[PDB]
């Protein structure tokens, strides 16, 4: 396999070509090792900030809202996720 | 437009 930060630095290889269901492919990887306990530099705070926009882009909307939330969770002064949380909120009524 | 913002790179 490779490793946790390989994978994401696969999945961000991706999103900058505009590629986001590979994005969600590699990020969703990231999540997997990490929950595995695998060792990283990367935070799952990084890996979500990628995978909801990704999912977003391939319209999958609550779970974009889920993981937005997720992020904010783990990183509260996250301004540009504080602005994707309330635009989500506003779009599909879940103020 | 309205919507959201992803990670710059």
């Amino acid at each position: 396999m490779l490793s946790v930060d390989d994978c994401f630095g696969m999945g961000r290889s991706a999103y900058n070509e505009g590629d986001y269901y590979h994005t969600v492919l590699w990020m969703e990887q990231v999540l997997k090792q990490l929950d595995a306990g695998e060792e990283a530099t990367t935070t799952k705070s990084q890996v979500l900030d990628y995978l909801s926009y990704a999912v977003f882009q391939l319209g999958d909307l609550h779970r974009a809202l889920e993981l937005t939330r997720r992020l904010l969770s783990l990183d509260p002064s996250h301004e540009r996720a504080g602005g994707n949380l309330r635009y989500f909120e506003q779009l599909l009524e879940e103020e | 437009p309205p919507g959201p913002r992803g990670p710059p790179g």
